[PDB]
């Protein structure tokens, strides 16, 4: 069950190469921001993050492998624009890319094409009239781009792991565990996975479920040898999100915000 | 329909291997695997040998998907690495960088054997515990090599890296862990129908290796005698080596998916003058030795009998003279030819 590496962060692609620097994020995100708002395009990130999610579940795949796929859209469109290539032919390469990162199971060409076109018209309906218009071709020239932008790093850690170390160690599992792995799974709509080390990730959705459920975990989290100002930091983004989720009407939107997107030019 | 400027000025910016390396006509391999070519940069920056390996197939699949994500990670002086990536587009094919490693223990034990024994005192030690370190190292990151033997253990020639262990070719992709889906280094537990691969079983493969640069001779050399893992002529081989295994040396034979097929087979009063003492001592290899004490244990029949790698590096034989060099050749002259190309 996915133990590669599990102990390696520290020397790992992930920390050393994909740990990025907040206002150089931002720096990068200006081009984008010409035709979009900063409003808009975290709303864009929270669309195609759902996409991703709504792909997996349909294709039975396992939570941990959406996150890598997760994970590899975000890192594409970290360093370029939303019209070097277009993000609903992005997302089912990510899913399927990191698919084959595992080796339990396969992902058939036939059924990731059948997946994309499905989950599009039945789920997404509201933002595409038009049917998924990519073949497999498509799939796999894009493959070769993301590859290629990535710098080969294909192993991602998560926050699942120490999540799952930090809750049986409170000894508050089915109290806790459902509600603090939900809060995880929400975190993929914002940055945070590009900004901080997934273990301060885990600790903070830990804390906010702990809020939620009012059970008082002060001093075990005073035990912890961790920097606390940190851990603030990922909650205070944490709440945002859910401030953002309620003024957000992503049905009603969504349209109109990816008629907005620059689009990529033509040949000449 | 991606963006036209993005694309032209990735293609202009993106690294060839035809224009960076020379390596026409030098092919040193070939099999399963795809293509290796021994090579040299053509802009002359650098000076020294590098292995570039063409993956077999087109795209990414599963295996060089696995590949290319375990290699970008995996950093350790006895383990082989990732230099480079190259994604050549218009064919579709992928290329690996590598160090060069002239040698490899299947020349060099093909050398001596052919020779009428491993000259270079502590030679053999020192091979041993860096084949050691560097499975520790996979297994500690919770990987399998899966396939080990003389062949993808390689041997680094003159350079800065003076012989030095260099393992390569790690079994990165197999259908659910599976190996259901030469025998001479297959663990009996393989053989009697396990379904997962396991730490365990990289093990028993350098027990094989030890035994074979001692002696000069495969351990459990057999016969090529196929959609199933039972193979009788390689087990009537082990069992004419170790013996038969007792009940108590190994309890858990029972709930093997082939023991009744064992039983069906093989009398346990065929091998009972049968020994790795007796094998051994017939190869001029002392019992009271501290190599031996220490293959027994590498090549136990039970596999949570079996010593791990950790372990075996802690071993008495690694703190008796002579000692381990990092350098296997010690400094002295290396008699080895180089590699012939195809
Ligand atoms: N010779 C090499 N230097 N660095 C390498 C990195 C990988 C590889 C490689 O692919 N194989 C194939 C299977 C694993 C053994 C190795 C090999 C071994 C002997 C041989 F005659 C040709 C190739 C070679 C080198």
């Amino acid at each position: 069950d996915d133990k590669a590496m599990a102990g390696n962060f520290w020397q790992s692609s992930h920390y050393l190469q994909w740990i990025l620097d907040k206002q150089d994020l931002l720096k990068e995100r200006q081009k984008d921001l010409k035709f979009l708002s900063e409003e808009e395009y975290w709303k864009l990130q929270i669309f195609f993050t759902n996409v991703i999610q709504a792909l997996g579940e349909h294709l039975k795949l396992r939570q941990q492998v959406i996150a890598t796929a997760t994970v590899y859209f975000k890192r594409f469109y970290a360093r370029y624009s939303l019209k070097s290539i277009d993000p609903v032919l992005m997302a089912p390469t990510c899913v399927f890319l990191a698919s084959k990162v595992e080796e339990f199971g396969v992902v058939s060409n036939t059924r990731l094409i059948a997946a994309a076109t499905s989950v599009l018209k039945t789920r997404f309906s509201y933002a595409f009239p038009k049917e998924f218009p990519y073949r497999m071709n498509h799939i796999l020239e894009c493959e070769f781009y993301l590859l290629e932008l990535m710098d080969c790093c294909l192993i991602v850690y998560h926050p699942y792991r120490p999540l799952l170390q930090y809750v049986q160690d409170m000894g508050q599992e089915d109290m806790l565990l459902p509600l603090a792995w939900r809060i995880v799974n929400d975190t993929y709509r914002t940055d945070l996975c590009l900004l901080y080390p997934p273990f301060m990730i885990a600790l903070a959705c830990l804390h906010v479920a702990c809020v939620v459920q009012q059970k008082d975990a002060r001093q075990w989290f005073a035990e912890l040898s961790v920097d606390m100002e940190k851990i603030l930091e990922i909650i205070r983004v944490i709440l945002k999100l859910y401030e953002q989720w309620k003024n957000f009407d992503e049905r009603k939107e969504m349209a109109t915000i990816l008629s907005k997107m620059p689009k990529p030019k033509p040949p000449p | 329909k991606m963006d036209y400027d993005f694309k032209v000025k990735l293609s202009s910016e993106r690294e060839r291997v035809e224009d960076l390396f020379e390596y026409e006509g030098c092919k040193v391999g070939r099999g399963t695997y795809g293509h290796v070519y021994k090579a040299k940069r053509k802009d002359g920056k650098d000076d020294k040998d590098y292995a570039l390996k063409q993956i077999e197939g087109t795209g990414i699949s599963m295996s060089a998907c696995r590949e290319i994500a375990l290699l970008r990670e995996l950093k350790h002086p006895n383990v082989i690495s990732l230099q480079k990536v190259f994604l050549s587009h218009a064919d579709r094919k992928v290329w690996l960088l590598f160090d060069y490693a002239e040698h490899d223990l299947w020349h060099i034990i093909k050398f001596h054997r052919a020779s009428k024994v491993q000259l270079p005192r502590g030679m053999v030690k020192s091979l041993l515990y860096q084949i050691l370190d560097g499975i520790h190292y996979l297994h500690a990151n919770w990987v399998l090599h899966r396939d080990l033997k003389p062949a993808n253990i390689l041997v680094m020639g003159e350079g800065p890296e003076r012989g030095r262990v260099k393992i390569a070719d790690m079994g990165f992709a197999r259908l659910f862990n599976s190996p259901l889906k030469t025998f001479w280094y297959r663990a009996p537990e393989l053989l009697l129908g396990a379904r997962h691969y396991t730490k365990a079983i990289d093990i028993w493969a350098i027990g094989c290796i030890f035994a074979e640069l001692l002696t000069s001779e495969p351990i459990f050399h057999c016969r090529q005698e196929t959609s199933n893992p039972y193979h009788h002529d390689q087990l009537d081989r082990i069992f004419n080596v170790m013996g038969f295994p007792a009940d108590k040396d190994w309890e858990d034979i029972k709930k093997m998916p082939e023991h009744s097929t064992l039983m069906k087979d093989f009398r346990r009063n065929t091998y009972t003058n049968c020994s790795l003492i007796k094998y051994m001592e017939k190869h001029k290899v002392k019992p009271d030795s501290k190599a031996f004490h220490l293959l027994q244990k590498l090549l136990t029949m039970d596999p949570i009998k079996r010593i791990t790698s950790e372990q075996a590096m802690q071993d008495p034989y690694f703190l008796e003279d002579p000692l381990p060099t990092s350098d296997v050749f010690a400094g002295c002259q290396i008699p080895y030819p180089k590699r012939e190309f195809l």
